[PDB]
């Protein structure tokens, strides 16, 4: 019951920060310049392709939920 | 049909304190009151807080 | 300048603050509510833009961190 109800309000903030990660890297920000190992811009949208796919994954354990 | 009337006295007896106090500013004003409530007239620092 | 912007700004709230209040049993309450978030979030911004106002450091900055950002200011 609770562990069925703790998992929405974790996926709900899970969809919600994550896809902004997304956003803040695909606008290739300033600040994030740590997670980095023209071209440097594509490794950062690379990182928003990875964060968004996992934002998408937070929607299925929702309707599992 | 007989009356109840009220009779105002004036003794020395300490006065109790009260607030008026919504839903929105009770959680301030028993946050302060749970050090000390304050005597009778008071400034009460629970608007400020 | 921002100094002489925010300077009224956050001094509308606080002096035309009281001006404009409905006349209900929470008057004496909601102007406290008004005037001390118009001193304490006014004179936090204060005390900030002062401190960077006529500085004495620089940032260190990494290596990686010292050609970077003249592709993106």
């Amino acid at each position: 019951p609770k562990l069925a109800a703790c998992g929405i309000v974790l996926s709900a903030w899970g969809v919600i920060m994550l896809i902004m990660l997304g956003i803040f890297f695909n606008v290739h920000s300033a600040v994030l310049i740590e997670d980095v190992p023209q071209n440097i811009y594509n490794l950062y949208e690379q990182v928003s392709y990875n964060c968004f796919i996992a934002a998408s994954l937070y929607l299925l354990l929702g309707g599992f939920s | 049909t007989v009356p109840s009337i009220l009779n105002r006295m004036q003794t020395n007896q300490t006065p109790p304190t009260y607030n008026k106090t919504n839903k929105f500013t009770y959680g301030f004003q028993n946050i302060v009151d749970a050090y000390g409530i304050g005597t009778y007239r008071e400034i009460n620092p629970a608007p400020y807080t | 300048l921002p100094v002489v912007i925010f300077t009224t700004f956050w001094g509308l709230i606080g002096i035309a603050g009281p001006w404009f209040v409905p006349k209900g049993p929470n008057r004496g309450v909601i102007i406290t509510m008004l005037v001390a978030t118009a001193v304490c979030c006014y004179l936090f911004w204060l005390i900030a833009i002062l401190a960077q106002l006529n500085p004495l450091f620089g940032p260190q900055l990494k290596n990686e961190t010292i050609w970077y950002v003249r592709f993106l200011w």
